[PDB]
RNA sequence: GCGAAACAGUACCGUGAGGGAAAGGUGAAAAGAACCCAGAGAUGGGAGUGAAAUAGAUUCUGAAACCAUAUGCCUACAACGUGUCAGAGCACAUUAAUGUGUGAUGGCGUGCGUUUUGAAGUAUGAGCCGGCGAGUUAUGAUAGCAAGCGUUAGUUAACCA
RNA sequence: UUCUCGCAGUCAGACAGUGGGGGAUAAGCUUCAUUGUCAAGAGGGGAAGAGCCCAGAUCAUUAAAUAAGGUCCCCAAAAUA
RNA sequence: UUGUGGUAGACGAGCGUUGUAUUGGAGUUGAAGUCAAAGCGUGAGCAUUGGUGGAUCCAAUACAAGUGAGAAUGCCGGCA
């Protein structure tokens, strides 16, 4: 099955209206300050008060 | 002598495109659809000039008829009374009187009501 | 045209069952390869015929209006060789005669060489024999200097 | 104060210092024209037309209306005719109502 | 006062880049960098490089303060495409169109910049009309 | 050219009215209700500004249908399913829901339009003498 | 315009005979952007040369279709060949003109070519844009119109200068 | 609308009324004669309709009188007996 | 005064493109091209101003045509 009529440039954008993106939640590390996405280990491997991995 | 087309096609096409300004999407972008819309819009305008002449007459008849029913007299007889009294006034101007100068409109109805025909 | 243009005399696509339209050659007029349907040809005539007496009548009237008019002075043999072959003297002559902007045409019967040596670097003026002037050269002149013996031959030619 | 005049074929209700547009009258700008056909004036309305009731008007301009393009087209019949129309008018303002 | 940076023939498609570009319009400098550094998209590590270069040449070349810059307009125009032949089945063939985007990011310090753009547009339209009037005075003069 | 006529710019002289349908015929009441709702009887009628007054109907169950229409004439409503065509006789409508019958009758006398929605909205029909619409201080007119 | 303005009968297709493309323009002069900043780099932003760098090697001019951004207007109870005639409100000010941009709302309204007795067509042709694309030439005949020459008229063909 | 000369297009028609043939006094059937329309003709009536009725669109006007048809509402316009 | 619906078709009058021949004129103080605007015509069409552009172009009278694109499941290029 294929469109017997071409879809205009307006119906196309109406369908894409739901394709917008969402900003992932970010937080501040409590020892170095850079922004990191929430509930995840920072770049230094320091999550909460526990040293997880060696610094980058 | 190889005559080459240029500035001739585009100018006569852009004239049609300019006329079809304010249309929905491709109906103003593409020359072909624009040309069809201008021709169709011209047909509508032509037919609706005639229809405007009739529809505005109807509105004057409607407003005057309504204005009359408040005084107890009807449209079918008001025009008949106008002819016997020889008074010649448009329904347009008569309706304009009844909306802007109610008192003077009542003067016209009072004379046509009872005064001797001619 | 379509036949002279180098190309394949075969059918590009099959006649049927292909989504493309029917085509018969790659050098058709509506193709980019280019076969001009009619086109200009190098066999055209461009020539026209006018009767002999009609040409005499046309020449007769053109002489009538140009002669007996302004800038239709008469010239003789002395100054046709007094030019000395130098175009500076003739430029002075045109300046003195106030014929600088005019397209003066010398009508000459004896083909003087000193006069022909000059007036050749001047794109404006020109000199012709009686058997060489035509209607167009006569009425493009706007001014002409005619020799006396040229005028006598003119009456003879008209008859 | 108000009058019902007949200029051309239309009837206009006019007040003092009112400018209305009528069909071309062939009169230069600035003259003082006298509209003749008057139906109603003040309160005395004449049956055919009022007698001696005159409307004094001054002609302001002799411009033309907006261009109208009449494109007659017979669908699928090889007929596309085009025409343009610019109807001339004249604008005039009421100065005085002759008794 | 617009500072800007450009990048020609970016491999990302304009369709997939405008989606990320709408996440950065109107944002402050520091907040703009933070959002783009933690978004799992391919067209995030290229606008970030362009954004950083634009900040650099705004506070170094044009001499801007640096704590008032906001992303004025970040868009991905359509760049030149590349045509390839993908071999299909039964002897047929299709055309793959490798799409490219021309990325440009622009940041300003004044929060009223749309007004100045309209002012130059108004000046150009205005500049056109007096010439018409000047031509009319000359025409009446003759 | 000529002088244009005066037209109201969405001017609202709309007022509230009360009518009593004690023994009025369905059609005779509906025709005047539509004329009153549309404002056609008004002196100045601009047919794009809904210059028509509100109207309230009292005693809907008390209306009458002449002849044998109470048992021989049927009102029809079909849902979008199959077999969802519900039929009610005149007598059943006059008892169970009389307000809906007058509502449908008044709506049917209006032009198919985007303004007819607001026009049918301005009809407040009640089945009893009581009504919660006494806060508008609606004037009383007879046979309308 | 020769298929071929460039290294074209080349690239490429076919076992082979054979078939057979596209692609030109910086600036007067490379003076072709040293140097600084961001970047891994290409590159970009400044600086510099230049009359011009929005002439920067992507290199004369840069159209439309197409894709994005934005000032202003409208749009989430609404049956729509999408326009037309009326018509509020909103926002501006012009080839000064009963001005321009949008259009709450009312009335009316089933495309363009083709071929048919008859097409909104459940017949047909076109996805859109731009370029190209179809009554000619040679030699004769007839008729209309006009000119030259005329009542032992009128007119030359080849060829020669 | 006759005569002479130049240039054509047309040779698939349709429906309505009237008189018939074929068909079954069936066909929006088929074949004729005649009056009209459409073809190549918009507007108004018929709710919507090529052919039925009223008629023939040069353009503009928000002027007036009418034809067929109609006057509770949609939708312009009525009352008496 | 009589008129002016119209397909096939007949007849008449004009517009526009390029070039040539004669006249005149404009142009680095900015030509053609090209975009925009609230202009002029009965129609093909024609101007004015401003931006971009960097070297040719315009008016009149004649002449000669590869002279007018919306459709051919048209060709080529680009883009949906
Ligand atoms: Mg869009
Ligand atoms: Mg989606
Ligand atoms: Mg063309
Ligand atoms: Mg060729
Ligand atoms: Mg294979
Ligand atoms: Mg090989
Ligand atoms: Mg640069
Ligand atoms: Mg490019
Ligand atoms: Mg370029
Ligand atoms: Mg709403
Ligand atoms: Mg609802
Ligand atoms: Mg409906
Ligand atoms: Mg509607
Ligand atoms: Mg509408
Ligand atoms: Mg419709
Ligand atoms: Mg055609
Ligand atoms: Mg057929
Ligand atoms: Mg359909
Ligand atoms: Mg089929
Ligand atoms: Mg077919
Ligand atoms: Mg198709
Ligand atoms: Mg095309
Ligand atoms: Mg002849
Ligand atoms: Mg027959
Ligand atoms: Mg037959
Ligand atoms: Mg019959
Ligand atoms: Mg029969
Ligand atoms: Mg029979
Ligand atoms: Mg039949
Ligand atoms: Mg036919
Ligand atoms: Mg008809
Ligand atoms: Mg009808
Ligand atoms: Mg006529
Ligand atoms: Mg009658
Ligand atoms: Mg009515
Ligand atoms: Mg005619
Ligand atoms: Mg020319
Ligand atoms: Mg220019
Ligand atoms: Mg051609
Ligand atoms: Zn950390």
């Amino acid at each position: 099955a294929v469109q017997q009529r071409r879809s205009s440039k307006h119906r196309r954008d109406k369908r894409r209206s739901h394709d917008a993106l969402t900003a992932q939640a970010l937080s501040v590390c409590q020892k170095c300050g850079k922004k990191k996405l929430f509930h995840r280990v920072c770049s230094c491997g320091m999550y909460g008060d526990l040293r997880v991995k060696k610094a980058y | 002598m190889r005559i080459k087309g240029g500035k001739q096609t585009r100018v006569r096409r852009k004239k049609w495109l300019k006329q079809a300004s304010g249309s929905f999407g491709t109906r103003h972008a593409s020359y072909k659809v624009a040309k069809q819309t201008v021709i169709q819009a011209a047909k509508y305008a032509y037919r609706d000039r005639r229809n405007k002449k009739r529809d505005f007459r109807s509105l004057w008849i409607l407003r005057l008829n309504a204005a009359l029913r408040e005084q107890g007299m009807t449209y079918s007889v008001f025009i008949n009374l106008l002819k016997k009294h020889n008074i010649e006034i448009n329904r347009k101007v008569l309706s304009e009187l009844a909306i802007k100068e109610p008192s003077k409109f009542n003067l016209i109805v009072q004379k046509v009501k009872s005064e001797q025909p001619k | 045209t379509k036949g002279e243009v180098r190309g394949g005399g075969k059918k590009p696509y099959k006649q049927k069952h292909t989504g493309k339209a029917r085509q018969g050659s790659t050098r058709n007029p509506h193709f980019v390869g280019g076969g001009i349907v009619f086109g200009p040809k190098p066999n055209r005539n461009y020539s026209l015929k006018l009767n002999k007496k009609a040409h005499t009548a046309a020449l007769h009237t053109v002489w009538s209006e140009k002669l007996a008019s302004d800038n239709t002075h008469l010239v003789d043999q002395n100054l046709f060789n007094k030019t000395e072959g130098k175009t500076k003297v003739m430029m002075q002559f045109l300046k003195s005669a106030k014929l600088l902007d005019k397209n003066v045409l010398f009508v000459v019967n004896t083909l003087n060489t000193n006069l022909e040596q000059s007036t050749s670097n001047i794109k404006n003026v020109q000199v012709k024999h009686l058997d060489k002037v035509s209607v167009r050269d006569l009425m493009l002149a706007n001014a002409l200097l005619v020799e006396k013996e040229v005028l006598k031959a003119l009456e003879g030619k008209f008859k | 104060m108000h009058a019902i005049v007949v200029c051309g074929s239309k009837q206009y209700l006019v007040h003092e210092n009112d400018t209305f547009f009528v069909e071309k009258l062939e009169a230069p700008v600035g003259k003082e024209i006298q509209l003749d056909k008057v139906l109603m004036l003040d309160e005395k309305i004449g049956a055919p037309y009022l007698e001696k009731a005159r409307v004094v008007c001054v002609v302001e301009k002799h411009g033309l209306q907006r261009k109208v393009n009449v494109i007659k087209h017979i669908s699928q019949k090889h007929h596309l005719k085009k025409y343009g129309h610019r109807q001339p008018y004249t604008k005039l303002k009421v100065v005085r109502f002759v008794h | 006062m617009i500072a800007f940076a450009k990048q020609f023939r970016v491999r990302i498609s304009p369709q997939k880049a405008r989606l990320v570009c709408q996440l950065i319009v109107g944002k402050k400098t520091a907040d703009a960098q933070n959002i783009l550094s933690n978004t799992p998209k391919k067209a995030a590590t290229l606008i970030a490089k362009l954004l950083n270069s634009a900040i650099a040449n705004a506070t170094n070349n044009h001499g801007m303060n640096g704590d008032a810059l906001y992303v004025f307009e970040c868009v991905a125009n359509q760049g030149p495409s590349m045509k390839r032949t993908i071999p299909r089945a039964k002897g047929s063939s299709n055309m793959i169109t490798k799409r490219s985007s021309n990325l440009v990011v622009k940041l300003s310090d004044n929060p009223n910049e749309r007004q100045e753009l309209i002012k130059q547009q108004k000046a150009l339209v205005k500049k056109r009309v007096e010439g018409q009037q000047k031509a009319k005075m000359a025409r009446q003069k003759a | 050219k000529t002088s244009m006529l005066t037209k109201e710019q969405a001017n609202k002289r709309r007022q509230w009215y009360i009518v009593d349908a004690a023994g009025l015929v369905l059609g005779k009441l509906a025709v005047k209700a539509a004329d009153l709702i549309r404002g056609k009887n008004k002196v100045d009628f601009t047919p794009n500004q809904d210059c028509g007054d509100y109207l309230i109907i009292i005693n809907s169950d008390q209306v009458v249908l002449t002849g044998n229409k109470k048992e021989n004439e049927f009102w029809y409503h079909h849902s979008q399913y199959i077999g969802g065509i519900k039929k009610v006789s005149g007598r059943d409508m006059l008892k169970k829901q009389s307000d809906k019958l007058v509502y449908n009758a008044v709506k049917g006398m209006l032009p198919d339009n985007r303004l007819s929605r607001r026009w049918i909205t301005k009809v407040h029909v009640f089945k009893g003498d009581k009504h919660n619409m006494e806060a508008q201080k609606p004037t009383t007119l007879n046979w309308s």
